[PDB]
């Protein structure tokens, strides 16, 4: 079975499945956990940075795409770089040509379409990375979840990566609560850190291990790493 | 590189306390031949913007098509197309400005002088000019071609600087513009008596007046003028 239909993305299995795409999705699950949640004034990204050795650094998982948009990655870092770079250009194009900040919903649509082209043609490969995009645009705070399959969804919060299911159940429970944390970033962030720790097991979030990013009403998308996240550990 | 064939003359405009007014006659000249008389050179975009065009008419019609497309395109996958994500006058202008400059840079210009008049979503008045060279500028009053020499001086007597805008009413403003249209009909050999006028008020919205006419003209003194010096009868 599978073996005869998973050689490339241009092949459907007898049940209508696209294995190469599914295998790509697997690279995400093997990725370090990351969380995203928003209120009506802010959107927060909390990511667990993973390190190789105790002599290595903890690889960055948050990329800023514009002053009002950014994302967290889980999976192949190079693919995140490619996709985020495309998003940086799209944001940039919107500004230069229409003097308009790109709508987070539009960015989701563009990412979906870019990913889709690599699932219907021979020679290429699906992207092997998941992305959580947050941003504050003309319709408020936003959070998006991007899957290599090309499926992008808007949520109040979510998580991707290894053991992400913990944080996700936590948020699905804490919903009514954090969704109202308007005007108070530190509270939203703490809520995010509480959700992410719901997926810990190995260790505990340390200073050079925790990575946070926020964007909102009067807050340009900014990243906090190390000492700057201490007040949340 | 080209040369204009059918052309539209002046496009005059100014801003008052609650919005902007813009007007242009309904003529399409062909050299010295006043060939077409039902030409509308004021192009409404949505209900917060009006683009006034002078210069080559075939290019104007092309810009018209570009503008209809912007509207269609902006509506695609946009649930807020008639709300927070509707086209702003500044987006429409930056777009055209972009096109105008790219076209002059390829040595194949859209032979026009354009003025974009409208009201931003936050109520601010928007009035900016862009021409075939890609050149752009703003001023309390703006006129193209002939009207730059004869209309601006009159309109500036009403709004000479920024502090004059809040002191100007739609009545005074519309009056100034209507008078300017008459003066242009007196001295511009490529003008028409018929014209269209549009107002974009942050309260009353967009008011588009068609089939106006220069009225209250002074010609009686012509009877007392005979000869060109010494002739008495």
């Amino acid at each position: 079975f599978r073996n005869n239909y998973d050689g490339d993305t241009v092949t459907f299995s007898p049940t209508g499945r696209l294995f190469q795409v599914e295998y790509a999705l697997e690279a995400i699950k093997q990725g370090s956990v990351t969380v995203g949640l928003r209120s009506n004034t802010h959107a927060v990204l909390v990511a667990l940075k993973r390190n190789a050795d105790e002599l290595s650094s903890y690889q960055k998982k948050i990329i800023k795409c514009d002053e009002h948009m950014g994302l967290s990655l889980a999976g192949l870092a190079p693919d995140a770089r490619v996709l985020s770079n495309y998003l940086r250009q799209q944001c940039n194009y919107s500004s230069l040509v229409f003097n308009r900040k790109l709508a987070v919903e539009r960015a989701g649509h563009l990412l979906c379409d870019k990913a889709q082209k690599n699932t219907q043609s021979y020679g290429g490969r699906p992207y092997g990375v998941g992305l959580l995009i947050i941003g504050y645009d003309k319709s408020g705070a936003h959070l998006l979840e991007f899957q290599p399959s090309g499926n992008v969804t808007e949520l109040y919060g979510t998580a991707i990566g290894a053991r992400s299911q913990g944080a996700k159940t936590y948020l699905e429970r804490t919903l009514d609560t954090f969704i109202k944390i308007d005007g108070n970033p530190d509270e939203l962030i703490k809520a995010g850190v509480e959700a992410i720790s719901q997926s810990l097991r190995d260790e505990s979030l340390t200073v050079d291990n925790l990575s946070i990013a926020i964007v909102g009403k009067d807050t340009p998308f900014t990243i906090y790493d190390g000492e700057a996240v201490a007040k949340y550990i | 590189t080209q040369q204009p064939i059918v052309t539209g003359t002046s496009v005059i405009s100014m801003k008052y306390d609650n919005g902007v007014i813009i007007a242009a006659d309904n003529l399409g000249s062909y050299g010295s031949l006043l060939r077409f008389n039902g030409v509308e050179r004021l192009i409404p975009v949505g209900d917060n913007t009006v683009v006034g065009i002078s210069g080559d008419i075939s290019d104007m019609q092309h810009i018209e098509r570009l503008l209809k497309d912007l509207v269609t395109e902006n509506a695609y996958d946009n649930p807020l197309a008639d709300a927070e994500e509707a086209l702003e006058p500044s987006y429409i202008f930056e777009y055209l400005a972009t096109v105008m400059y790219q076209r002059r840079s390829k040595m194949n210009p859209l032979w026009n002088a354009i003025i974009v008049a409208g009201v931003q979503s936050n109520g601010d008045q928007f009035l900016r000019y862009v021409n075939l060279l890609g050149v752009t500028y703003s001023s309390p009053t703006l006129a193209t071609g002939f009207g730059a020499h004869m209309a601006n001086p009159l309109l500036r007597k009403v709004v000479d600087r920024e502090s004059d805008i809040p002191k100007t009413t739609v009545q005074v403003a519309e009056e100034a513009i209507v008078n300017a249209m008459r003066v242009l009909y007196y001295r511009d050999a490529r003008s028409s008596r018929n014209f269209s006028l549009a107002i974009i008020d942050k309260n009353t919205g967009l008011t588009f007046k068609k089939n106006l006419q220069v009225e209250n003209m002074k010609w009686d003194f012509a009877k007392d003028i005979k000869g060109y010096g010494t002739q008495k009868i």
